[PDB]
């Protein structure tokens, strides 16, 4: 259901990767103005905070609300983190359970506790962009 | 064991108190349903199959906030009877909430209080959260404070009132309700802690750098304060102080019990972890006016008493060191007649956090409840607002129409004058 | 024989069990016909139930549940009023806990497949499709009828649409929730749902 | 041909289940 | 809990009232048939304030239609969202009041109140706890000004506790309908001051002026004017229907905006208001809302607000929003515009957060302001009244129907005091 | 055209043969 | 096709987070 993007093919990720870190679900579109705005700033933040030091510290599962295989793959191929499978029913399950309306609700960062629920909520549709540094992982990491 | 009853009156009382019960349920590891997967007995009862119910009552005349809790996530966490609702709002009229519509709901309120206090003897006292500027907050707040004072006369009643702010009001008839409630909580409550709405807006702006807050950010900070006051009751500590010894160390005269609040540190998620929360500087980050939670500059006041409650990795050596450097630091002034003006309380349990909320974990924290003579400005400024109203009887006809006698404005005015004079006298 | 006697469920249950009793007596002073206590049935077989995402869900994960049949119709204004309260109730029951407590199996009174799918697209709890005879047999067993169109054997129509009936292991009604009933306590009789006692053994 | 209702209350959106300390 | 009873009188009252129930049903997601669609708890958790269950699942309005010509009642029925109202709630006039406040109140309307006061008695008494009434009517017309004011008089002396608020349109400044406006408007105003708690003033020329420079519509029909005015109507009573951070009912507002009892005339406004063209070019934030909401060119009543002083005012914000910048903007607009406000009353403004936004937007505000600048309209109507009265013109209609000579002088004496009362507080 | 009679008493609705506790 | 941004800043491109000496 969850797919780790690497060089050459796509590999299932072990559930031991998510352990000891903070995992954020990233609700996004493809080709939307704010979506294309928020992809690269988050990519830079992710790169700097994971490569700064030894240990991986955060992990973001990207979840789409796209309408096309090609669009999903296009928006997914330019990101360093894992994603969720387009055909998996988990994606629509996540949508219905977290109540994104499918707009001002995009993009969204919901950081998640060990029980798969809302450990913390964060919206980008606002002038501020220090919210990337504001989300801190030292306070909500899984065992 | 020995428990405390929390009472919420009015809109602000409901909303502030719900953040309090979010924090208390979280730190004791009990679920929204109310069952965990004897330290918690100070805030939760037992109920049959290992489920815990709070010692709180929710009171409001309009249903629009208390009905919403009943349909919220914590629907089974509270007793159905403990959330009491009317049909019509008090509507910013202290006269209405005290005389007409107050009597039909006060009875239902003190029935549940009677039942919840008679569960065990040797309970500490009462915590009351209310809005001064509001209708039911001031109206029904006085009615319970009056009738609890005659029945449970001996025991302690602590008040955490959302006092109206200097510039910010979001109301117009609020000077009337302020001076009317002040006459009614001078001689019926024991310790009153004054809270300011726009002072905490200042706190969230410079310390925490939230340029764009909301009420959910307000009530989280209040919940951290209330937990710090009652931390000594729940968890084991090096040197505990209870709610009984609050009025002993902070109330020198029976009239003078209006005292400010402060918390430190109020620090962000990214901001905190890169700097020493030293015990020395955690108090230096408490005595400055900008950290004080009332918008009331104490530089032109004199400190009468002070009570500090530390929480977490705190040792007795650093507490005595931090007190000594403050007393010798010049910018604050102590009153001549009170040499031993400090009372230290140390608790072992670290501050808990609401995850993905606003604040962070810090290894130690301090909460301040300090009595000073700075309060003279906030009553004089409220008096200046009231004299303009009363100069030509504006918004009086609503008050007098229900059944409140005209002239209670006059006598409450001179009481606040009597309260103003006492504060000026004691600060010599 | 519970909660009714002359129902298709009870008739088929009596047939199976009494057949089995006869065969066992022949193979092996047992009492014929067998007791209601000694009667047994399988209610939802493997391919009966299915979730939101149309993946098949077995019998076995209904254990340790407060399970209820929701008899509902597409076009009924009363049903349309009832539905969002039950949505909120389901969400707030199942979310404030590590494991889930209550479970709702949907039984339809729609005229056709199109209406079934259109109304079912909203619901996240479990549902039974319209064409399965299970819906009709359960409907007659629990005495739900929109109108008296089918011959019932001297019964009174227990419910009108909509209605939620909490079921037990053997088809016995665990408790009755009075939305449009003897109490007429509509839209907040869902609060009366207890889950100490009503457990799907 | 209307649309779904897209106000969410301030209360419901942040007073949801909250992650227990370990 | 609380229910609000709607009364729709007159030509103007029916049309602005038919469009009012269109947007409330839109807000609560009611099908024109009467059913529900929209799968949210918020909409239906507080619906009995405006609606009633009918044992078929359908919600009927608590509205009483009232007119002396069956024509305009027919048009309201015959439109979509016409099926919604109860047939029994219609009351019919077999004669018709031709612009004459005398026959609307003294002669012809007097025998038809008996019929309609029964309807309002049956519906109001059946509820658990009445809050109050709202009445939409005209004052130019005969039936609106005449019988609408009589029904105001009758239920105040019957239900003296409950609140009353009126959405009344006034005679327009520049051009006019119902040539006897002062013989209808002034004769209603001296009675409206005596038996109404809140009066919200709407002008035609203000709605034309709003629809011109802001919305850039070339051809404004009564379709869009009634749609616009109804948007202000829902903003007032949103807090009764939806939960919010800072709650505000009608009684909340009445103690809030009324210093002294006899001065209870308001000035209504709505924001935001943008053209279809420039719809998606704006930054919908709390700085931009307040700039637009305090404007002379945004009020629904075309009395100039910067020619007077704001006595008291209220801003009831809506939407998912946030409580400090709305709080600071109230302080900011009050500090900068010090000459625009009154001195002896500090902290004039009010803030009321209503957490559910109007449908399809994200953030709005309604503005109800008790302004002393609306004394220009009472003078100008009285200026028109003096010219006709000194010449005994068009009076033979009124005195033919059974009205006194001395009643007109009493009415003029009443509003002249109302002008002088407001003039003193500048 | 006729309608069937579908009504039963208060006693039949409230008092059925309940299964016995063990 | 319309031609892209192809520069990278010198500070990003040369002060990379260095591996530490042992």
């Amino acid at each position: 259901v969850v797919k780790r993007t690497q060089q050459g093919n796509y590999v299932p990720v072990r559930p031991d990767h998510f352990a000891g870190v903070s995992v954020a679900l990233f609700f996004a579109k493809a080709g939307h103005s704010k979506c294309a705005q928020i992809v690269p700033v988050v990519r830079q933040f992710y790169k700097t905070t994971n490569f700064s030091g030894e240990k991986a510290v955060i992990e973001i599962i990207y979840v789409s609300l796209d309408k096309d295989e090609q669009d999903f793959e296009r928006v997914r191929a330019l990101m360093p983190w894992c994603s969720v499978e387009y055909k998996s029913c988990l994606r629509k399950k996540l949508i219905e359970r977290y109540r994104v309306p499918n707009s001002t609700a995009i993009p969204l960062l919901i950081v998640i506790g060990p029980n798969g629920e809302e450990a913390g909520r964060m919206n980008f549709q606002q002038s501020d962009e220090f919210v990337l540094q504001r989300w801190d992982y030292r306070f909500n990491k899984w065992p | 064991m020995r428990e405390v009853i929390s009472i919420h009156v009015g809109q602000a009382g409901i909303q502030i108190g719900n953040a309090c019960w979010e924090l208390f349920c979280l730190e004791h590891g009990i679920q929204p349903d109310g069952q965990m997967p004897d330290a918690f007995n100070t805030f939760f009862s037992e109920t049959g199959a290992g489920k815990h119910v709070p010692r709180c009552v929710f009171l409001d005349l309009e249903p629009t906030v208390v009905d919403e809790v009943r349909t919220g996530t914590y629907r089974h966490l509270f007793h159905p009877e403990q959330l009491i609702s009317g049909k019509e709002d008090a509507a910013n009229n202290f006269a209405r909430g005290h005389y007409t519509i107050g009597k039909e709901i006060v009875d239902l309120s003190l029935d549940r209080i009677r039942k919840l206090a008679d569960n065990c003897t040797g309970l500490q006292g009462f915590l009351m959260f209310n809005a001064v500027g509001g209708g039911t907050g001031s109206g029904l707040g006085c009615l319970l404070l009056e009738r609890l004072s005659v029945d449970y006369g001996k025991k302690s009643k602590l008040n955490f009132c959302s006092w109206p702010s200097p510039q910010v009001s979001t109301a117009v008839v609020e000077p009337y309700n302020s001076v009317l409630s002040t006459h009614s909580l001078l001689e019926h409550t024991d310790v009153a802690v004054m809270l300011d709405n726009e002072a905490i807006y200042d706190i969230c702006r410079r310390n925490l750098d939230i340029e764009r807050p909301t009420y959910t950010n307000l009530n989280r900070l209040i919940a951290q304060v209330i937990s710090s006051l009652t931390a000594s009751l729940r968890f084991d500590g090096a040197l505990n102080v209870d709610v009984t010894e609050f009025q002993t160390n902070l109330v020198p005269y029976p009239r003078i019990h209006f005292m400010l609040s402060s918390y430190a540190p109020i620090i962000s998620a990214e901001k905190a972890y890169h700097e020493q929360l030293s015990v020395a500087e955690i108090t230096n980050s408490a005595f400055e006016p900008a950290s004080m939670m009332a918008k009331c500059d104490p530089r032109h006041g004199k400190y009468m008493a002070c009570c500090l409650m530390y929480r977490g990795d705190v040792v007795p050596k650093d507490v005595n060191a931090a007190v000594a450097t403050i007393k010798t630091k010049r910018t604050i002034q102590f009153v001549d007649w009170c040499p031993t003006g400090f009372k230290c309380g140390i608790n072992y349990q670290p501050p808990t956090v609401v995850p993905g909320g606003d604040l962070a974990k810090v290894m130690r924290a301090v909460c301040m409840i300090s009595n000073s003579t700075a309060i003279a400005e906030v009553f004089s400024r409220m008096d200046h607002k009231f004299d303009l109203m009363y100069a030509k009887r504006a918004f009086v006809h609503w008050y007098v129409g229900e059944g409140m006698e005209e002239g209670e404005f006059s006598e409450a005015r001179e009481d606040l004058a009597a309260l103003e004079k006492d504060y000026e006298e004691v600060g010599i | 024989s519970q909660p009714v006697f002359a129902s298709p469920l009870n008739v088929e249950k009596r047939r199976l069990n009494e057949e089995r009793a006869l065969m066992q007596a022949q193979k092996a002073n047992i009492q014929l016909p067998p007791n209601y206590g000694d009667m047994d049935l399988i209610l939802f077989p493997e391919g009966s139930l299915k979730n939101s995402n149309n993946t098949v869900i077995p019998q076995s994960h209904l254990k340790g549940k407060s399970v209820a049949l929701y008899f509902a119709d597409g076009a009924d204004p009363k049903c349309a009023s009832l539905l969002p309260f039950l949505l909120n109730y389901y969400r707030t029951m199942n979310e404030g806990g590590a494991n889930q407590k209550i479970e709702i199996i949907f039984v339809s009174l729609d005229r056709d497949r199109e209406a079934f799918e259109s109304h079912r697209a909203h619901m996240p709890w479990l549902s039974i499709d319209l064409e399965n005879p299970l819906t009709e047999i359960l409907k007659r067993h629990f005495r739900v009828m929109k109108e008296y169109e089918v011959p019932t054997y001297g019964y009174g129509s227990r419910t009108g649409v909509p209605s939620v009936i909490v079921i037990g292991s053997d088809g016995r009604e665990a408790q009755f929730l009075p939305i449009c009933s003897g109490l007429e306590e509509g839209d907040r009789a869902l609060l009366r749902w207890d889950w100490r006692n009503t457990k799907f053994a | 041909p209307t649309l779904p209702f897209n106000a969410q209350s301030c209360y419901r959106s942040e007073y949801v289940a909250k992650p227990l300390p370990p | 809990m609380r229910e609000i009873v709607h009364v729709q009188g007159g030509q103007c009252g029916n049309q602005i009232g038919a469009k009012f129930w269109e947007v409330i049903s839109d807000e609560h997601g009611i099908d024109p048939t009467g059913t529900y669609c929209g799968d949210s708890d918020l909409q239906l958790e507080r619906i009995n304030v405006f609606y009633n269950e009918a044992t078929g699942g359908r919600f009927v309005p608590r509205a009483i239609l009232m007119d002396l010509e069956p024509g305009t009642m027919d048009s309201v029925r015959a439109g979509p969202f016409g099926q919604l109202f109860r047939p029994d709630n219609f009351v019919f006039g077999q004669t018709g009041a031709g612009n004459n406040w005398a026959k609307g109140h003294y002669t012809e309307g007097a025998e038809l109140i008996d019929s309609v006061l029964d309807v309002v008695r049956k519906e109001a008494e059946g509820c658990d706890c009445l809050q109050g009434f709202q009445i939409t009517h005209s004052l130019g017309g005969g039936t609106g000004s005449g019988m609408g004011t009589l029904l105001i008089s009758k239920v105040r002396e019957e239900y003296p506790d409950r609140i009353m608020e009126t959405f009344s349109v006034f005679p327009s400044p520049k051009v006019s309908d119902t040539v006897v406006e002062p013989y209808n408007a002034t004769l209603s105003v001296h009675q409206l001051v005596e038996n109404a708690d809140e009066v919200q003033v709407i002008d035609n020329e203000a709605l034309y002026d709003i629809c011109f420079r802001t919305l850039k519509l070339t051809t404004p029909t009564y379709g869009d004017l009634n749609h616009l005015v109804s948007a202000a109507m829902s903003g007032v009573t949103c807090c009764l229907r939806f939960p919010g951070q800072l709650n505000s009912d009608l009684r909340k507002l009445a103690v809030n905006l009324i210093p002294f009892p006899r001065l209870h005339f308001f000035l209504i406004g709505f924001a935001p208001l943008t053209s279809r063209g420039s719809q998606q070019y704006r930054a919908l934030s709390v700085p931009e809302l307040t700039q637009q909401m305090f404007d002379a060119k945004n009020m629904m009543c075309a009395s100039d607000p910067r020619h007077g002083r704001y006595l008291t005012a209220s801003a009831m914000f809506r939407g998912r929003m946030s409580t400090k910048e709305v709080d600071e903007q109230m302080l900011n607009v009050q500090n900068k515009n010090s000459s625009y406000f009154v001195e002896w009353i500090p902290n004039n403004m009010k803030s009321s957060v209503c957490d559910i936004p109007p449908k399809g937007l994200k953030m709005s505000v309604t503005f109800v302001g008790n302004s002393t600048a609306i004394q220009e309209m009472f003078k100008r109507v009285s200026d028109q009244f003096t010219a006709m009265f000194r010449r005994k013109a068009f009076l033979h209609w009124y005195t033919g129907e059974g009205m006194d000579e001395m009643e007109f002088t009493e009415a003029e004496s009443n509003m002249n005091d109302l002008v002088s009362e407001y003039q003193q507080y500048q």
